[PDB]
Order: structure tokens, then C-alpha cells, then sequence
């Protein structure tokens, strides 16, 4: 529901943005030529949101706040080597990604050593990112039969706060 | 069956998905 602030000052345009923390977008404009009084504007999520971040078909970031109840939040294993996952089903029926972020206990994005997501039933390989904050999966039919596991391996911190959600281009 | 079921899919506006 919160969106990133696309306006940009006179002979700037707007180019990507991520989450800054986990209740904070910051969106980027740049200027031609790049110089450094480019706008960076950050735009606090409201407090039953979370910022979730993703790639747009341009391979820009692009983040925003989703209200939490609409998406999964989890907690990825309390030992940081140990893998973890969760399941999702997602209405209605349709051919659908997930993004994850992680988070930790300063609401600072953190990388994770794997994010990997396997469709179901079967553990059919539906895309594996590595030394990252967020990734998305591929685009997935769900049904009410085929679901999607999500895993996270942190390899450093555990007990991190993880966020999946449904998006379509 | 899936320990959740997620019931909102977000899509970015044509602003910035052009």
C-alpha cells in the first residue's frame, strides 16, 4: 500500500528503489549527467507494513510496503548453518511468483547465503539465489493442488526475519 | 497441503513497470 515517491527535481528522473530498513523505502533519482545532488527520498512504511523488494522486468529494484497480514513472515532457522523453510499456497488459482526478504534485529536488509524455492508436489527446482538480501522465484501455477516451499539458508546470523509474498507482472 | 495460504498478490503500478 505504501509505494516508493517517484517525483523527482527538475532534470532528475526516477530510476529504482529498495528497502532501506525494514519500515523505510528510499527511492533513487538520477540526473544526466550523474552528479551528486541526485534526490534520495526515504518514505516510512506504515507500522502493520513491511518493505518488500524485488527486480522489475528492467532489472531496476523496486520496493514497497505491504501490510504484513498479506504476506508470510517467518523466522529463518535459530542455527544460522542450518537450512529452513516454509510452504505457501497462493488464491487464486494462477501462474504466480513469490519474493522473500530477510531482515535482522535492526530492521537492516541482511544477504543470506541461499534462498531457493522448490514447487510442490515433487521439490521441482522454481529458482535458487545465493549472497543476497531478497530474491524472487520463478513464475509458478498454483492450484489447489501445487504449492511452493520456500528455504532459506543464512550461513552466518540465524533467528532472522523473513518475509514471503505473491507478485505478478 | 501448504502450512499458509497467502489471499493478496501485488503488482507494481505502470509508473514504474512500464
Amino acid at each position: 500500500d505504501t509505494l516508493p515517491v517517484s517525483t523527482c527535481p527538475a532534470g532528475q528522473k526516477y530510476d529504482r528503489s529498495v528497502c532501506y530498513k525494514a519500515d523505510k523505502i528510499r527511492s533513487f533519482c538520477v540526473a544526466n549527467p550523474r552528479s551528486n545532488r541526485e534526490k534520495i527520498t526515504d518514505t516510512p512504511c506504515q507500522p502493520r507494513e513491511i518493505c518488500v523488494q524485488r527486480n522489475l522486468s528492467n532489472g531496476k529494484s523496486f520496493a514497497k510496503c505491504i501490510p504484513i497480514v498479506d504476506l508470510v513472515e517467518w523466522k529463518t532457522s535459530a542455527n544460522g548453518n542450518k537450512e529452513g523453510c516454509t510452504t505457501t499456497s497462493v488464491n487464486p488459482a494462477g501462474y504466480h511468483h513469490l519474493g522473500t526478504i530477510v531482515y535482522d534485529i535492526n530492521k537492516n536488509p541482511i544477504e543470506v547465503d541461499k534462498i531457493s524455492y522448490f514447487g510442490e508436489p515433487g521439490n521441482v527446482n522454481e529458482g535458487i539465489g545465493g549472497s543476497t538480501s531478497y530474491f524472487s522465484s520463478d513464475n509458478f501455477q498454483f492450484s489447489k493442488s501445487r504449492y511452493m516451499k520456500t528455504c532459506i539458508f543464512s550461513g552466518g546470523y540465524g533467528n532472522l526475519n523473513a518475509y514471503t509474498w505473491s507478485w505478478e507482472s | 497441503v501448504a502450512e499458509h495460504t497467502i489471499n493478496y498478490i501485488d503488482i507494481a503500478p505502470e509508473e514504474f513497470e512500464p
